[PDB]
This record gives structure tokens, C-alpha cells and sequence, in this order.
């Protein structure tokens, strides 16, 4: 009750009433309205990171979060916050900073109190226990041990490590059941007390912000929070900060060597500056990230295309601790690019003095804030679960007028300070860092925590004094004025045939459209996404190599053009099918026929630049040879849809078979492949149904003039079907992972085709285990950090799946899901009439949830037109059917179908082993499958879905 | 939610 | 591209 | 009885027994005695045909051999003949043509006494019945029906009934039911009657000679014939002889524009010669057709085909009657050889202008007697049901002690003959004939049978007489020595390898072998099979077309080179199927690997002439757009193919998918087709083993040389599966034949996959309901002709059949067949263990025999290997499960996969209407239904 | 067994 | 090809 405010800079586009306030105890204190919401929500930061670790003990804050889910005094049980809020549609989830910690949840229409006051008592009171702390650590265990291959992770932790190795910027985030478990009590130090000593010292003070996304009203649920956080007692804790940057000068103009384990090349151009947060009016790292890292005519980017060293390049600056600041020049390499590094980062200093003679520019202040504000004003509806976070998580640093109007908004444009950062890019400032796997034996230095190898190669002075003696110009430019900037902002009325749903309104041999008006959102923007068929895109692995390596050529030969346009707001995205290839192009309501028209004359028209394909050839080829890289559980979801399909090609016939692509048949096969072929569609958003018939009538019109299209036969328009297991089947194949050294298993349950009353069965029988499955197989016996299970819909075909990966053998885990199903099936004959019937209010909430972008509702639409079904109204229908469900229903759809006597049951394997690798039932004897094609040439296939 | 993936989640 | 982080 | 007989000449490579005799009445009789041979038969000819039926009855002989199976005195059931035969394995058939008629069967092991007192009964004494008359003449209705709208019987009555309206070659020899049943008893005239009298007083002892094929030793057999053929009666009947012709040289120098109703270009120029039947020592006209009918280097075909006006042609004898012969040659036209027709006849004059100056040759004929005396030294021999037949139709003409080498061997060379038939051929002579679609309304005459329509003009005297100034003879030239004439051959020893069926000898990811040589037959002889399996050539119906046009063009490019081979013995085929190439080399042993190797050669490297490339592009468009006439019984099956299999392209797809063929289309199709294929192949007889690695070795090698072959990976050994019909499932596919009158039928049950138990079920139900489907839809019931019923074996799914094309609507024919299977339900349960017995044994005969010729060997080998099933010994384990079946097992397979009210039901139906659930489209109906899975291979 | 191409065979067998 | 009667 120490601060209320009175009203703070809102988009006239949103209609959320908001309110700010701070409490006695310094809580910062957002509060949300929505008389229209479905899921509310809320969500706390702590202003504590990982940087406020023991020295002893590494990742307290990680294991303290990760800790706090479990147990308090006032809900004693185990999972009553997580079982609460999975009776009521609702998920919990959360994580750490460097600086800070995020704790956050969703809950169903009106269930604000009961599961508020559950995730109140989680800083109120907290009570852990032995058996929690001596089986948590696992958890945290295999989360750093899935993490211990990850190159994303292996070069963010070598940039922690090789620094000032007495600063806290140089510390472990995770922890890895060693400094948890292992060294505390090879030296006696407790865990415990240090969980209840870092607890008490830091969470309870003024740190933490807090935001609620209510429904009742802006005075229904200021009370509601009082009460709630009103305990938490400040204890005036100052922030943590530190004004030392950690490169220190003797670590300085420095050039490593990293080895990593999956095919990369990169170079990392690394600057240190000072902290640029206070100057969130004026922003001029914005400013120098975009003339840094700008593609288009003349830039920085395009010389080293050019040049045949580089493929692509982020600039930006990049954010640090609350003391100090990045800014980075990241590059990726060719094969001929590591030769020439000297001269890269020379080129890199010649368009940083080009951008240092020209001088501060206003008119690119002025076109950046006028994007900015376009880009505000027009701001879509937000998920209310995520956005709360997002908003606690930066309500620290900004005032109540401006909690939302963050990096949207500039005031000034005072170009000190861009000269100041602009002086501060000097090669006196640099570190440079190359990863090759050309390094594997002239390393002498590795990383302790993750295993990584690297060098010092300190840059002499030569290079130095070569790169920044004489530095006039390339052929380097600035950027020009932008055309795709919108300015039609009006919203096209409601016309006479006006629709819920997408209608059929051209239907020839060559297209078909599927058309609607928005009628709920009102932004002047509209996406649009196409379908082109072709039966000789996926023939033979070649025929599946060209189709990528043409669109990949496509779309990098008009980057150049359409950076403008994703940097103005009109994304699209081109890439290829298993059927055929695809087309989606979403943004501002202007310039949508300008964009397709050119993607599609460039499409036809296409001729090859040579050294590009001979470039892009190779950069997939070591696309493909790298999947061998990468996680165990990953390997089981693609070794299942590759046996469970009619046709599917390996990882190993592609390369194989790229040793026969070359440009003359890549430049014969674009007039095989727009030969014949058909167009399907759905336009949405603002527009007119002329102009939608006139959009697409003019492509497939340019497609005609230029490609010479032909229409397909309609007894060639064919998809692809499911293999169908016999009953009682019991299949399981293994593969080896080479390089994680962890296992992994996928089990697949098979009942039958996509119906409107054998949807809800599996469905309601995949939301009863969505809880226990977590519950008994990840939290009480520990069998990893990757668990789901849920319903899987390929082709039509239904089935419920099980994803685990673990250290243990994987016929334990495949065990260990038998006893958890019989465990289940037990516990559901237990279950009362009330318990059942909050399962089906929790799936009649969780399906029958409104969209609220309009990219949500396109791939709602979108995603079963290619499915070939058109069912739009099966949210409505199929949950009417969800009311009525009788406790015995679910018994009869388990016995016969799931369970492990049953008669009708289809059962399927894949066990992925590692590189060197409470009562279960008994189980048939497997027969293993040693090769999938005379796998699949006894088996009959499924009929396909008819459409509605 | 987690930012960059180079955070670390819960679940 | 701007480096969004 | 006599006494008569000598040593019946033979090859030296037969061991088959042999004695010929008379009889005291005069029948003329050949005796054949087989210890090896499994099944049995009988035949017989009399020489009186359809030439000399009565004048006021179009066509009795006809009508007579229909009504002369029904009815025997001795066995008074109508279907008593059959019914003894085809319950121990045997099926009769019977012919009339011109001047003969004959009647053969065949029969089981031991059977043969008790058959042959069936079948001297059609001869001794038969009833004629009215009640089975009136059934007959609507079958022999049915026989002419579907002949109305054929070409090549249009053609052939046109041929007739155009020279002398006084002659007796210019009568109908087929009837309806108005010349046999509507114009006699109008004019009051007794059928019965007139059959009594033309078998009786026109039918004799004369006039037919037999023949048996036994196992039962020379004297036993020639007193059973003595016993069973002495009653037929003598009557010194003469020979329906005539020396003169039916054209009377104010019938020459004519021309006839016929129109046709498909769309077909021919050329038919005709000559009138003598007789040259007793010239059979030296056979002119065999030499003189052989000079005129040859394709290859600087010949009548190269010369006429070089300029576009052909595609092909035939010379030689079309023989007649007894009295004369006529000599013809045959030419295709493409769209420009149709108005050049005067030059095109130039040329052909002027070739037989060449022949005249060249005069008579000596080497060709040494060459054409040692081509037949090698191909009578090493003779396959022939099923007994069709080899006794022959030899009874040429007993007729030739002596007792030469009737296996009648057209065989030759004696000494006649220069005269041959000038003067070739003197015969002049251009006052000619009868031109012209079929063109072109001629349309123009035409002003109509014949009385079959409605085509032709209209008569004189050639001028200008042409005539400028095809007597032929004598600018330019590159004509006469055909060179052959090299593809066989010298070698031995037989090569059985090897260690000594296997009775073939196995694997190379397993390969780019070829796969089967071996087996022959232990048999020991001839001097090989088969070759090749498949080039390729994802390409069925993708889409513009693949199908360049595959085609590739495979044809490929074909016509060859048989200037392949001709000389084929007079030798060395056949090739090479054709296109859903999955690749099919390829079959077969021939003597000495030049298998270089026609083999220059198929191969020519296959790869290849090139296309832009000329050809067009005619060939337009035949096949007419081949395309001409199948819309055809009979109504095929379009069922071939609709029941279209909605079975997995995906097909239809002829209208095809058709409307190849405007876009082009010669830069086709030119980089090949290297596509064959750049990536899958070979798999049989090959045996007469060759060591190593020779078998050899010949795949050097086919892979020039394949992969010459057109840089890479292997397939086996995720793309792919084949089509079969659609799965629902059970209790009924489904209805109409459609509506244009050009036929007559309404067809296709009926399908479904059952189940291929399976030892499954087979014998279906083929045992199909052996006890085949005979009473034949007797009670056709002898009583009277529906149409064509009437089958039998096993339908597809992509491993078995499969009952019905095809019944008729007058009636198809809706009402289907009904007739459900009260078919409704009384076979009725008296298979009501049925004896003794005849079971005979219905189970009878199918373990069929099942189990052994095929003589060498090529049904291979036909069988490959016919399964191209299945992926691989169980070469079927008959030995499948008839020995056979042998444990039971009519109770029967009843269990009927009463659920066939019966009305079966659970296990599959039901399709086809319809193809006359000129004057459903399914409504393909692809909706095979997209929600599933699919089978494939054969588990052996 | 129909030595000519045309035919008038009492049955078709196939 | 020769007709073959």
C-alpha cells in the first residue's frame, strides 16, 4: 500500500486494463485485466542469479529452484502444486539467470486462489526433506549430462572460463551431482543448511516483482495479491553488481583455437564495452547493430558472400552481468574461409571505419523509430502464460509508465554516445575465437567442466598494425531508404458472405483457395501460404537432394532483395515437403503482391550462380553427417515415422546420393519439376475475396507464362499411408547412438484411425497419465530428465507414445512403463465420479481455448487442410462428445486396447543404446526387426482419412 | 519462458 | 542480422 | 481289317513309336504308341467342309458339328460326352473350316477305351433332337455375332463375295438364327431333315482318315481302332473337287475402297495362280514368297519403309480351295503411303522385274532345304491335343511313309516351276484393295452378311501399262548368305552341379542369376530371360509413352539386323511392363551371345531418326484411340485390373499425356530410365556354368560401359500391392461399350492371399463347378458364347471369376450366375465319395504332369520367379496336400467365402452395356479401402 | 486346334 | 515375312 499508479502508456490496439502498484515489503506489483481471458495467470523474478553461488558448492540456485517445487508446510504433499494445476488445464514451469530466476505458471477460467496460494507459499514457507535432496540432484544430474555435447552450450561455458578466473562471471550455472553431491560431503558440507541459508539470505527481500493476469477486475485482485505477498519480509538486500568487466588486459587481443564434436565453422569477434541499460532512450547499441549486421546492397555481409568466405553473419551487442557488456561480430566460415581470418576481420575493420568517417546518420534514427513505433502499435495479442514472465522479468529495470513501451519507444537520438561505442570497436579490444575440427591435435589446454580443447594464440603485433594502418573502403556502403515500409493502416469492412470458417471458393484442376476475412482481430495484416505439388519432388533420394538444394539456392539468392522486407515486417519462409514444396508470406497488409510476384518470377526464372551451388552442395552435405551428433531420444522420434510410413529415406541414402548431383541435372531438374503440378491454399487475415481470386489467379498465371505449368491428373494426387500392425504384435528394433552417452527408447501404442468418437478416448486416456507419468516416472523412481507421453497422429493413424532417455539399459525402461501402466490402470478403477469428471472439464478446457493471434488460428486452419480432412468445426463436435463419457467407457477402451493381455494390441520399439552400452509384468518374446523395407512388405497399409 | 535456450528450464 | 539475443 | 504299314520316317533325335494303316472300308488311320506320356488323345478329319453346304441352308456343316456333340445314340444324356471327359482331365474341341472339319480330344492316362466309344458315336449314329436344336442355333447366333465388327472377317467375306456370284467359294460359311432357323421354316424347308441327309449320304468312310495317341503297345492299339471303327459305313463318296477359279479375268485390274471401323491403313494386292499342291518336292512358291516377304539389307521392305510409305509386309500362298491358289502381298500404310499407292505398286513390280532378270537361284535353294533340315532334326515335340489333329489334316494329302516330313524336308530343285508362277504375277492380273477410314460416305455398296461397305473402280489402262513399263529397277537387290545358320551343336555333360531346379549363382546388388542346365530334353538349345527393373517407366503416363515409344523405336531400329537371325532360329522379344524392361532371348545355342550382345549394344548407345520417331509416335496415338473397339467381354477385364491394382493409368490418360512427346523429351529420358536399374534374370538349357556368369558378367559390362549403369538400392525393389475389399462387401463398376451390340460382365470374389491351403481350396471348387457352369449356362440356359469360370491370380491374391458377354442385360445375367452357385451349393453336398474321388484325382492329373517343350519349362521357372515367390516344386507338395482334402472342407470354404449369406464375403461387379455400391470414380474407391501385404518369398 | 487365324471353334478355352 | 498359307 506504498505506491499506486494512477495510468501508465498502453497500444490503443490492446483492450487490457492494467494497474501498478508496490507493497510495504517493496514488491513491485503489475496487475493485468481480462474479461475475456480463458487461462489467467501470474508469474515472480527474483533478482537473484547464479552469480551469487558458494564458492564451494556450484549451482545452488539452479538446485534451490529446482528444489522449491517440492514440499512446503502448509501443502506437505509432494505434487500438490503440480497435481492441482493439472486437474484444472493448467503447467508450471521455471528457470534460472545469471542475474535472476523466473518462477511462472498458468492456471484454468477462475482457479485463481487455490493455485495462487499454492505458488504464494513457495517464498512464504518452504520445507524440503531428505528424500527429496537425495533424489533431485539426479534429475539435475542428467539435465548437465544431456547438456555435455551441446556446442551451444560448450562455447558459452568456455567463454565463462577462459576470463578473469577470481571473478564470479567465471562460475558454473547447473551443477552436475558432483558439486552437489559429491565434493560437499567428501568434505562434510551440508546441503540443507545451505539451501535454508541461501533462501532466507536472498529470496525474501524486496528483489522479487510480481504481475497477475486476472479476470474479476483491477480491485478484485489488488486485495488478492496483498494478502498473498504481504508476509515475505524485506530485508533490505542491496543488488548485486560489479563494475569490472572480466577481460582484463592480459587476456586481451587474444585468438583461440576450439575443437568441437559436431562439423562446424565459426568465427567469434568478441569486444568488450560498458554498461548501456542506463541508456535505454537513445539505444545506440540498436543503432550499431543495425549498420553492423545489415544484409542488402553494399554491406558488410554481402562483400564476404561475395568473396566466397562467409555464409552468414549476426552483429548486435551482446548483453553480460548488470556491471558490464558485449558487443559481437559473429561469423560463420567456408571451406576456403578459415584461410583468409586476417582478412575477414581486416574487411570487418574497413566497414567500421567507413561507418566512423560517415558519422551518426538521423534519418536512420528516424526510419528505425518509425518502425519501431509501426511495430508497437500494431502489437499483437499475447499468450498469457510467457507474457507475465516476460513482464516480471523486466519490471527491475524500468519505471511504471514504460513497463511496456520497453525497447519500443525512443526519444532522442544524441550521437555522443554512438561515437562513444563507435570508439570503442577498436582492435586494441578485440578477442577473436575460431572453432574447426582442423584442430584435433594441435590443442594443449582443456575445459574442466564440459571436456573442450583450445589454444592461446596471442595476435602479434603485425596483425594488429595491419588492421588498423590504413583503412579507407572496400566497395562497402550504407544502407539505402526502405520501400517496404507500410503506410495503408485500413481495415477493410466486413463483407455480405461474411464466415466463420474458410471457404472453398476456386476449385479447377490446377488450384483450389480456401478464403476468410478476419473477423476477430482487426490488424491491417494478413498471411498467406501455398502448397505446390509435384510427384517428382520426392522419386528417389536425388530427386529429394535437388528439390533442396534448388530451394536452398532460391532463398539465397533472394535474401539480398527480401531483408528489406523482414526488417520492415513481411516474413516469409520457402522450404521443401516430402509431397511437394511450400510457400508461406505473413505481415503488413501493403506489400504482400510486390513480395509473392517477385518470389515467384524468381522462382521460375531461375538460373544458377555455380561457386554458390558448389558452396551450398557442400554446407549439406556436412548438414547430413552431423545428424550422427545429436540426442538419443531425437534418433527413437525419427526411427519410428521412418518405419511407420510407407515410403521414407534415410539419412544414409541422401548422402550417398549426393554423389551424383551435379548443375547440369540440378539445372534440368527445375523444368521437370514445374512441369506439372497443383496449388492449394488458404488466404486469411485483411483482404477482399476479389483480390484473394486475383492473388493467386496471378500466380498460378506467372507459373503458366513462365514455366509453362501444366495441370496435374487427379488420379495422381496421392499422399502416403500407415503400415498396419497385427494384433497382438510385439516389434522392437535397436540402434546404437555413437557420440551421447546416454540411451533412449520409444514405445508406440497403436488403436486405429481418426474418429469423432475413438479421438477422445485416446485423448482422455493421454490427459488421466499426464500428471502420474511425469509423477512416478521422472520425480519418484528417477529415470531421467526426458519424459512425455501423449497422443502421436501420423497419417490419420492414432497412437499413444512414450519418449524417455536415461543411463539405464532401455528394456528397464521399457519394464518400468509396463509396471507404470498396470499401476495406472488400477489407480483408474479407484477413482471417484468427481475426480473423473474435473479430468473432462480439464480436456474440455485445454481443447475448446479460442486463438488469439492470427497466425494461431492460420495454423489451425492450415495444418488440417494438409491433413485432407477439412473438419473446422471439431473443436465444437468432438468435445460435445467429451461430455458424455461414461468411468466405464475408458476401462473398455484400455482392456482390449492397451493393456497386456489384450486381444487388439499393437506395440512398436525403438531402443537407441549409448557408446558403450514396483512390479513389472511378464512380456512376450520380441521379434526384432533387422530391415525395415522387408519389415514392411508383409504388413497391409491403412485406407486414407475421406474428407468432410 | 527460457530466453535463447541458453537457460536452464525445469522441465 | 541484429543480434535480438 | 488290313495289314498295310512300313517304317514311318522320323527325326533321328525322336523316340516316339509310329505305324500307319487302311481299313477294309477305306479310313486311313496313324498309330502312335507313347509309354511316356501322361494324358491321351484321339482325332479325326473328314474332308468335307463348309464349301458344299446346301445352297438353300447358309451354313450346316457349322451347325452340324455344333449338334454333333449333343446326343449319341449309344449315350442319350445331352452332356454326356463332356461330363466323361472332363472328369478325367480331358477337354474336347472342334472346327469346321472350308474343306475339312475336325474333331479331336483328349484324355487321362487310361481313359482312352473308355472314350473313344463316346466319341465313334458323333459318327456311327446320332439323334439330332429338336429340343437340343432349338437351344443350338442360339449359340451358333452367338458364335456370328461377335464376328459382325471384326476386321479381319469383314475383310475375309469381302474377299469372298465379291468374284463369281455363281462360284461356290463366294458362300457363308457361319449362321445365324435367320439363315438356319427364320428363312428355312418360312420357306417350309425341315432342318432335321437336311442334317439327317448331310450326314448320312454326304458323310462317309472316305473322306476321313484318324489318329490315336496311346501308351498301350503297337498291336494292341490297332486291333482297339479295328474294333471301334469297322461299323462306319462306306458310300464311295467323290471328292468335292473343281479345277477351275472364281475369277473369271473380268473380276482383275480392279481396285475396292472398303471402309473399315477401326482406324487401320492396308494395302491388298492379290494374284490368281494354280495349284502347286502336288508341287510339293520342289514348293515354288515357298522359295518365290520367301524372295518377295524379306526384311533386310537393299529388299522390297527396306526400299518402301526408307521412304515412309510402309511399316510392314507379308508375301506368299494364301491357299484356297482345292482348284486354285491365290498369291498376295500385304503392305501397312502411313498417312502419307495411302496416296502414293501407284509407286508404292511400281516398286513392287519392279522387284519381281529384278527377280525375273536375276532369274532362278540355286544356293538359296540349298539354304532354305538345310534351314528345315536342321529345323527337323532337332523338332520339339507338341501336346497331344492339337499333334494329332495335324497330322490327321494333312493325312489327307500326302502317303503313308511321309506325312512327319511333309513340309519339312525338300527334294530336288525345279527351275520352271518357279519361272512359271513367277510368270503368273503381271499387272494384268492384280486385284487392289484399298481399307481406309479416309473413304468415308463415299462408298456405295454394302455386303449382305457382315454390312461393310466397298466401292468397285477399274484401274485405268494408264497405270496399268505404266506398271508394265517397270524396269527401272534402281537399289533393289537379292538377300546375301546368312551367318546367323547354326553348324554347331553337341550336347554339353551333366555337370556336378546336378540340380532339378534352379538356384542361385550370383547375388549381386546390381544383378541376380538363376541357373539351371537342362537334364531333360538334351537339344541343342538355350532360353535367356532378362528384367531391368527401373523406378522411372511407370511413374507417370508420359514415362508409359517414352518407355513405349523407346522400347518400339528400339525394335524397329533392330529388325533390319534381326531378320537375318529369326529365319535361323533365334527369337527375341523385348517389351515394357509396370515394373521395367522384359527382355527373352531363345533359340539355338551357337549365336545366343551376338544378337545377345547387340541387343544390348543397341540398347544403350542409341539414336533417334526424327522420321521415324513421327510414324512410330502415330501409330501408336491410332493404337491409343483405336482400342474403343474391342469385345465386351475385355473391357471387364480390363476394368477389373484398373480398380484392383494399386495405381494404373488408363487408355485415355495415355493418350491425352502423349501430345506432349517430343523428340528433346525423349532424347534425355533414356539416360534417365537407364541410369539407375535392378537386373534380374533365368537362363537354361545347354550351358556350363561358368558360360551363365559369363553371359551376365558381359551384359552388366556393356551396360555399365556403355551407358554408365549404377546399381539400385534395394529400398526401390518396389511392387504394386492389391486393394482390399471389405467383408459382406458388394460394389458395381458400370460403363458402356460404342461399337459392340452385345453386353459383357466380369464377376469377382475376392477370398484370400496365395497359401498352400487356400490355393486348393479355390482350385478344387473351381474343378467341381467348371463343367456344370459350362452345361448350364451355355448348352441350357443359352446366354451368350464366351462363358468362363476359374481362378484369377493376382499381385498374390486369389480370386473366382465369371466372364459371360451375352445379349441380355447384365443385371439379369448376374442373377443367373447366383442361382448357378446356389445349385452347385445344392449338389456338391448331395454327391458321392466315388466321384469326389474322381473330381480330386483329376485336378492331381492337371496339377501334376511334365511339359515336354523346353520353353514351358522356362515359362514356368520365370513365371515364377517374376512373382517373388520362388517355390519351384508346388505341384509335388501342394497336389500331395491335395490328396488329405475332404467335402466337408469344401462346404467350410463355400458356406463362408462364397455362399450368399457368407460372413467372408468379397464382391465386385463390372458392367460393359450395349451401343443401343456403385463406383463412380477409381481413385475415391481405392483411397478408403486398404491394402494387402506382399508374398512372403520361398 | 484353328490351324487358320480365323476361327469357328465349337468352345473357347482359355 | 512370308505368309505361311
Amino acid at each position: 500500500i506504498k505506491r499506486i499508479g494512477n495510468h501508465i502508456t498502453k497500444s490503443p490496439e490492446d483492450k487490457r486494463e492494467y494497474r501498478g502498484l508496490e507493497l510495504a515489503n517493496g514488491i513491485k506489483v503489475l496487475l493485468i485485466s481480462d474479461p475475456t481471458t480463458d487461462k489467467s495467470s501470474a508469474a515472480l523474478d527474483v533478482h537473484i542469479g547464479s552469480l551469487s553461488d558458494p564458492p564451494n558448492i556450484a549451482g545452488l540456485s539452479h538446485f534451490l529452484e529446482h528444489m522449491l517445487f517440492l514440499g512446503t508446510k502448509k501443502y506437505p504433499k509432494e505434487n500438490e502444486y503440480s497435481q492441482f494445476l493439472s486437474e484444472h488445464a493448467g503447467s508450471s514451469n521455471a528457470f534460472t539467470s545469471g542475474e535472476h530466476t523466473n518462477y511462472y505458471f498458468d492456471v484454468s477460467h477462475e482457479h485463481l486462489e487455490g493455485a495462487l496460494d499454492r505458488f504464494a507459499q513457495f517464498f512464504l514457507s518452504p520445507l524440503f526433506d531428505e528424500s527429496a535432496k537425495d533424489r533431485e540432484v539426479n534429475a539435475v544430474d542428467s539435465e548437465h549430462e544431456k547438456n555435455v555435447m551441446n556446442d551451444a552450450w560448450r562455447l558459452f561455458q568456455l567463454e565463462k572460463a577462459t576470463g578473469n578466473p577470481k571473478h564470479p562471471f567465471s562460475k558454473f550455472g547447473t551443477g552436475n551431482k558432483y558439486t552437489l553431491e559429491t565434493r560437499p560431503n567428501q568434505e562434510g558440507i551440508d546441503v540443507r543448511q545451505e539451501l535454508l541459508k541461501f533462501h532466507s539470505a536472498y529470496y525474501s527481500s524486496n528483489l522479487m516483482a510480481v504481475v497477475v493476469l486476472g479476470r474479476e477486475s483491477l480491485d478484485d485482485l489488488t486485495n488478492l495479491v496483498v494478502k498473498l505477498f504481504s508476509e515475505v519480509e524485506n530485508k533490505n538486500v542491496p543488488l548485486p553488481e560489479f563494475p569490472e568487466h572480466p577481460f582484463q588486459e592480459e587476456h586481451l587481443k587474444q585468438l583461440y583455437k576450439i575443437v568441437p564434436i559436431k562439423d562446424i565453422r565459426n568465427l567469434y569477434v568478441t569486444f568488450p564495452i560498458p554498461d548501456l541499460q542506463k541508456y535505454y532512450k537513445s539505444n545506440p547499441g540498436h543503432y550499431l547493430g543495425h549498420l553492423i549486421g545489415h544484409e542488402g546492397p553494399g554491406s558488410l555481409l554481402s562483400e564476404l558472400k561475395s568473396k566466397g568466405w562467409v555464409n552468414t553473419l549476426v552483429g548486435g551487442q551482446k548483453e553480460g552481468a548488470r556491471g558490464f557488456m558485449f558487443f559481437i561480430i559473429n561469423v560463420d566460415l567456408t571451406e576456403e574461409g578459415l584461410l583468409h581470418v586476417e582478412d575477414i576481420i581486416l574487411h570487418m575493420f574497413q566497414y567500421i571505419q567507413k561507418l566512423r568517417a560517415e558519422g551518426p546518420q538521423e534519418w536512420v534514427f528516424q526510419e528505425l523509430k518509425d518502425l519501431n513505433a509501426v511495430a508497437f502499435r500494431f502489437k499483437d495479442k499475447e499468450r498469457p502464460r510467457g507474457y507475465t514472465s516476460k513482464i516480471a522479468g523486466i519490471l527491475h529495470y524500468y519505471p511504471l509508465e514504460e513497463v511496456l513501451t520497453a525497447e519500443y519507444l525512443l526519444e532522442e537520438f544524441r550521437p555522443d554516445l554512438i561515437e562513444m561505442v563507435l570508439d570503442k570497436l577498436r582492435p586494441e579490444n578485440v578477442r577473436v575465437a575460431i572453432v574447426s575440427k582442423s584442430f584435433e591435435g594441435k590443442t594443449d589446454r582443456t575445459e574442466e567442466w564440459y571436456g573442450t580443447q583450445y589454444k592461446q594464440e596471442a595476435i602479434p603485433d603485425e596483425v594488429i598494425k595491419k588492421w588498423q594502418n590504413a583503412d579507407l573502403n572496400g566497395k562497402f556502403k550504407l544502407p539505402t531508404k526502405n520501400e517496404f515500409i507500410p503506410t495503408n493502416f485500413e481495415i477493410l469492412p466486413l463483407e455480405k458472405e461474411a464466415t466463420p470458417y474458410p471457404a472453398l471458393i476456386k476449385d479447377t484442376a490446377m488450384s483450389k483457395l480456401w478464403f476468410k476475412q478476419d473477423d476477430k482481430f482487426f490488424l491491417p495484416k494478413a498471411n498467406l501460404n501455398f502448397e505446390f505439388f509435384s510427384p517428382f519432388a520426392y522419386v528417389d533420394p536425388l530427386h529429394s537432394n535437388m528439390a533442396y538444394l534448388y530451394l536452398e539456392l532460391l532463398k539465397d539468392s533472394l535474401n539480398e532483395y527480401a531483408y528489406a522486407a523482414e526488417l520492415a515486417g513481411l516474413s516469409y519462409d520457402l522450404q521443401n515437403t516430402i509431397y511437394g514444396m511450400y510457400l508461406s508470406v505473413k505481415g503488413y497488409n501493403d506489400k504482400q503482391p510486390i513480395l509473392l510476384k517477385k518470389i515467384i518470377e524468381k522462382m521460375a526464372t531461375f538460373e544458377i550462380d555455380e561457386k554458390r551451388f558448389e558452396i551450398i552442395k557442400e554446407a549439406y552435405m556436412r548438414s547430413l553427417n552431423n545428424f550422427r551428433a545429436e540426442q538419443p531420444h531425437q534418433h527413437a522420434m525419427y526411427y519410428l515415422r521412418l518405419l511407420m510410413t510407407e515410403v521414407a529415406w534415410t539419412k544414409d541414402e541422401l548422402k550417398e546420393a549426393l554423389d551424383d548431383v551435379t548443375l547440369p541435372r540440378l539445372k534440368a531438374f527445375i523444368p521437370q519439376l514445374l512441369s506439372r503440378l497443383h496449388i492449394e491454399a488458404l488466404l486469411h487475415g485483411n483482404i477482399t475475396k476479389q483480390a484473394a481470386l486475383g492473388i493467386m489467379q496471378m500466380v498460378e498465371d506467372t507459373l503458366i507464362e513462365h514455366a509453362h505449368t501444366k495441370p496435374l491428373l487427379p488420379s495422381q494426387l496421392v499422399r502416403y499411408r500407415e503400415v498396419q500392425l497385427p494384433d497382438r504384435g510385439w516389434f522392437v528394433y535397436q540402434q546404437r547412438n555413437e557420440v551421447h552417452n546416454n540411451s533412449g527408447i520409444e514405445i508406440y501404442y497403436q488403436t486405429d484411425m481418426q474418429s469423432t468418437s475413438e479421438n477422445m478416448f485416446l485423448e482422455l486416456f493421454a490427459q488421466i497419465i499426464s500428471e502420474p507419468a511425469f509423477n512416478t516416472l521422472r520425480t519418484k523412481e528417477q529415470l531421467g530428465y526426458i519424459v512425455f507421453s501423449g497422443p502421436r497422429r501420423a497419417n490419420g493413424i492414432q497412437g499413444l507414445r512414450f519418449i524417455i532417455q536415461s543411463e539405464k539399459p532401455p528394456h528397464y525402461l521399457e519394464s518400468r512403463v509396463e509396471a507404470f501402466l498396470i499401476t495406472m490402470e488400477k489407480s483408474i478403477e479407484d477413482m471417484t465420479e468427481e475426480a473423473f469428471q474435473k479430468h473432462i472439464q480439464a480436456l474440455a478446457i485445454r481443447r475448446l481455448d479460442k486463438p488469439k493471434k492470427l497466425s494461431a488460428e492460420s495454423a489451425k486452419y492450415w495444418g488440417e487442410i494438409i491433413s485432407q480432412q477439412y473438419n473446422f468445426d471439431r473443436d465444437n463436435t468432438e468435445v460435445a462428445y467429451l461430455k458424455t463419457l461414461t468411468k466405464e467407457d475408458i476401462i473398455k477402451f484400455y482392456k482390449e486396447m492397451l493393456a497386456v493381455d489384450a486381444p487388439r494390441r499393437h506395440k512398436v520399439s525403438v531402443h537407441v543404446l549409448a557408446r558403450e552400452m514396483s512390479q513389472a509384468p511378464a512380456l512376450p518374446q520380441p521379434e526384432v526387426i533387422q530391415n525395415m523395407t522387408e519389415f514392411k512388405r508383409g504388413l497391409p497399409l491403412f485406407p486414407l482419412v475421406k474428407p468432410h | 519462458q527460457c530466453c535463447t535456450s541458453i537457460c536452464s528450464l525445469y522441465q | 542480422f541484429v543480434n535480438q539475443h
